[PDB]
RNA sequence: UGCUGAAAGCAUCUAAGCACGAAACUUGCCCCGAGAUGAGUUCUCCCUGACCCUUUAAGGGUCCUGAAGGAACGUUGAAGA
RNA sequence: CGAUGUCGGCUCAUCACAUCCUGGGGCUGAAGUAGGUCCCAAGGGUAUGGCUGUUCGCCAUUUAAAGUGGUACGCGAGCUGGGUUUAGAACGUCGUGAGACAGUUCGGUCCCUAUCUGCCGUGGGCGCUGGAGAACUGAGGGGGGCUGCUCCUAGUACGAGA
RNA sequence: GUGAAGAGGGAAACAACCCAGACCGCCAGCUAAGGUCCCAAAGUCAUGGUUAAGUGGGAAACGAUGUGGGAAGGCCCAGACAGCCAGGAUGUUGGCUUAGAAGCAGCCAUCAUUUAAAGAAAGCGUAAUAGCUCACUGGUCGAGUCGGCCUGCGCGGAAGA
């Protein structure tokens, strides 16, 4: 209710089209639609959205704040879009972008391959870093997890695929 | 992990949240103070 | 992908030459006469008939001697049927060939089993003899028990006792096709395949990796 | 010999 | 087929004249024996003054057997007695310096590279 | 194990939404299987005469007719008590 | 109590999960290798001998492991008859004695042609709506599912070294 | 009290529980215990709440921001709780012990200052320190917030042939 109640105020250029419960964001950066929840209220106004509880629903303050912060972020990724870096920690650890396809290798005995979905285009500056580019919040939060995925940081020497705003605790090893 | 009947907040970051029927409860310092009920 | 129809006829052996022995099976495989063609328009499924071999003119009886002469084919000895893939088809009277087989690398053949006729249970279900000595009363190849007391107070279902064993459908799968020979109808697979000689196999073409 | 349960 | 409670003649001169196979090594239920097989024996006769002494439990590989082996080409090979080279229990090494009468290919690999030089007829 | 995310301005794998996850489950492999009385489908083959009556109706009878196919018998079988 | 055959072995099994192996995970006082502990999981698999009537146990040698229980401590109208239990005889002991033992020892008749249910096979009758000969579809049901070792990746990652 | 020596209706089936005592006949009506969606006779009745577990339709100590109600309490527009940006100190190695102990191995005290406020510092860590860090006080933000009691219904604890 704190979240739901501070508006989301669309900027410059934006085509915001509300058909029922089915939104749609055009913009700069891309075309995005959610789906909104039957317990949510949305009504288009000066340059500027607002969300609150239907009536008959027991839980619409609930349902508005999430439907809010969802709409806050969608008018996010098609005017500046987001970014997640991912680092490589470990010798022999390598990756490289050749098209939609990141190929990694993390001291296995194959090379593995991520396919990104249609909306993700990753970089790579070095050789042991990723840039993901995306304008969708989730799609490149859930891309950035399943790189990590392949080889998680390592308690001992961080050797691993790591975020670049997340900090890793590592500890000794057993005194023999 | 431990499954006990009786979980709790072991130090100042333990969180209790109840996941899909469960209480269990999540350390961000400490991955030894990671329970759920059972 | 669709098979064909063969016949046994026996066992050989082939010699290569870094010496070493293969035991293969030599399956007649004549040209397989398609009979009726379905399709799911009209039948709910796709799949061809073939018929194999000659029959004698005063042996096919009036149903069956038209279902031939409306394929125009001639009477063979039986009727099969295979299912089609996803494009293949095939036209009514079109005859296959063993050289369907001339790059496929492993096949499964699929027989009738010889028959053992009323085997008991240690021929059958390879189960232990009690002893032949120290004191055994008329109970020397007999199965033993055959349930608990009072709970449940029956036998179960698909208990193993004995019976009818053989003269079944069985099927061996992956056999090395290590000669096509098509210009004399045959096929040598490595192996020994179910039936005894001069019975109808079925060798479709291997449906594991 | 164990004849009768007893 | 050599299986347990097997007598075997001894192919080396290690000292052992008689051992008796007293387990199959390699696999559970494991029922026989062929040529190149490693058994776990026992002595039952030896020479006074060998490197091995009656009662010790060693390991053996057999190298012959009356049930003979079986070449590519259908062929056999059979032999008149079993026979077998005791190993050490750890390093199954052999423990002899010679081997007498015929081996056969079976035992051509590295494992057992030193029985077949000592051999004074491979078959 | 997560991603996005409020109720709870933060945090949160969950309440809305989304993605992975085992020899267990449903399939894929092999066999029986329309008595599946819910008794299914397709292909082919065969029969194209006359009369009378009562209780007039899925009625009964007479004469002619006997088809496709089946059974039976014999010679038998890698089939079988 | 007008009888519901006892311990053990053989044969044949079937279920539970409080899981022995294999499978998937969290924590580790988890560097690696190897472990400890907990959670999920019942598909399959889950020893041969010496001694003893033994179940049990100890021992020898294996194995990926040699699970724990229920089923009338599963199973004698399926087999055995070794045992703590008929009648013979002896030892030790108790009793004056006949005899007795909770102790040991040698010998000692295990019946039944299956009516009903159940199960394994195999047919006859009728139905399925004119009769007949074939080929199918597949509702449904059953079978099967174990695992070792060596080599490559690589003496690489890890480790002061081993 | 009931069965024995007692039928009928209910409790699924169920001598001893609940209702109720069969003289016989009826194709009449009213009720008891128990019930009224279908098996199966009668309310998919009416009004007001609770539950989200198929709880109802097995089980305890104990555990938990599940959820409904009630009476009080603390802080709050002189700006409350959360988030954020900051500061967060020097005397002081307070003294004792220790090769080191400098707040944080152990003992004793635990003030002074400048200020808006800061501890002889609650904890981590370390050879010891450092280091991070909390208590406290500013600015921002602009409306409620915090945790005890009594209580109704729920969740886990909860494995077998
Ligand atoms: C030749 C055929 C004879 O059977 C046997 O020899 C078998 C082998 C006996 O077991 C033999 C052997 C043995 C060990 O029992 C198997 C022993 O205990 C008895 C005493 O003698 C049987 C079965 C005995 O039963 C058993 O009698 C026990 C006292 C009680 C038991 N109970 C479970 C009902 C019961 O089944 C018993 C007494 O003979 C049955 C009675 C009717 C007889 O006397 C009948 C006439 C027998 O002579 C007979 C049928 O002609
Ligand atoms: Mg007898
Ligand atoms: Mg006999
Ligand atoms: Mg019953
Ligand atoms: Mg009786
Ligand atoms: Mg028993
Ligand atoms: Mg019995
Ligand atoms: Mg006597
Ligand atoms: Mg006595
Ligand atoms: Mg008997
Ligand atoms: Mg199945
Ligand atoms: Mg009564
Ligand atoms: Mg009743
Ligand atoms: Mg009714
Ligand atoms: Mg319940």
């Amino acid at each position: 209710s704190r979240v739901a109640k501070a508006p989301v105020v669309v900027p410059a250029g934006v085509d915001v089209k509300i058909n029922g419960q089915v939104i749609t964001i055009k913009g700069k950066n891309g075309e995005l639609t959610r789906t909104l929840n039957d317990a949510v209220e949305v009504k288009h106004a000066d340059n500027t959205l607002t969300f609150g509880p239907r009536d008959g629903y027991a839980d619409g303050w609930a349902q508005a704040g999430t439907a809010r912060a969802l709409l806050n972020s969608m008018v996010i990724g098609v005017t500046e879009g987001f970014t997640k870096k991912l680092q490589l920690v470990g010798v022999g650890y390598r990756a490289a972008v050749k098209g939609n396809v990141i190929n990694l290798s993390l001291g296995f005995s194959h090379p593995v391959d991520h396919q990104l979905p249609a909306g993700i285009t990753a970089e790579c500056p070095t050789q042991t870093e990723i840039v993901l580019k995306g304008a969708d919040k989730q799609v490149i939060g859930q891309v950035a997890a399943d790189l990590r995925a392949y080889r998680r940081p390592e308690p001992y020497k961080g050797k691993g695929v790591r975020y670049a705003d997340e900090v890793v605790r590592t500890k000794e090893a057993k005194k023999k | 992990m431990k499954v006990r009947a009786s979980v709790k907040k072991l130090c100042r970051n333990c969180k209790i949240v109840k996941r899909d029927g469960v209480i269990r409860v999540i350390c961000s310092a400490e991955p030894k103070h990671k329970q759920r009920q059972g | 992908m669709i098979g064909l129809v063969g016949k046994k006829v026996g066992m050989t052996r082939i010699f290569t030459e870094d010496g070493v022995s293969i035991p293969v099976t030599v399956i007649e495989v004549e040209a397989n006469r398609v009979t009726q063609v379905k399709d799911l328009a009209n039948d709910g499924y796709r799949a061809i008939q073939v018929t194999t071999g000659a029959k004698k003119a005063n042996r096919v009886t009036k149903p069956e001697a038209g279902h031939f002469a409306k394929a125009g084919v001639e009477a063979g000895r039986g009727l099969w049927e295979f299912r089609l893939a996803e494009g293949e088809e095939f036209t009514v009277g079109q005859s296959i060939s063993v050289e369907l087989f001339a790059d496929v690398k492993k096949v499964d053949v699929t027989g009738t089993s010889k028959g053992k006729g009323f085997a008991g249970t240690v021929k059958r279900w390879n189960f232990r003899t009690q002893d032949a000595t120290h004191g055994n009363s008329l109970s020397h190849r007999v199965p033993g028990s055959i349930g608990q007391n009072q709970t449940p107070g029956k036998v179960f279902k698909g208990k193993k006792m004995a019976g009818q064993m053989g003269n079944e459908r069985v099927t061996v799968q992956s056999l090395d096709v290590v000669r096509v020979d098509a210009e004399r109808n045959l096929l040598l697979v490595k192996g020994a395949v179910p039936g005894a000689t001069g019975s109808d196999l079925i060798v479709k073409p291997a449906v594991k990796a | 010999m164990y004849l009768i349960f007893m | 087929m050599i299986q347990e409670q097997t007598m075997l003649n001894v192919a080396d001169n290690s000292g052992a004249r008689r051992v008796m196979c007293i387990k199959v090594l390699g696999g559970s239920h494991r029922r026989y024996a062929g040529v190149g097989d490693i058994i776990k024996i026992t002595i039952k006769e030896a020479i006074p003054r060998g490197k091995v002494k009656k009662g010790d439990v060693l390991k053996a590989v057999v190298v012959r057997t009356k049930k003979g082996v079986r070449r590519p080409d259908g062929s056999v090979i059979r032999f008149d007695g079993n026979a077998c080279v005791l190993l050490n229990n750890n390093s199954e090494q052999p423990i002899g310096t010679r081997i007498f009468g015929p081996v056969t290919r079976e035992l051509r690999s590295e494992k057992f590279m030193k029985i077949i030089s000592l051999a004074p007829e491979v078959l």
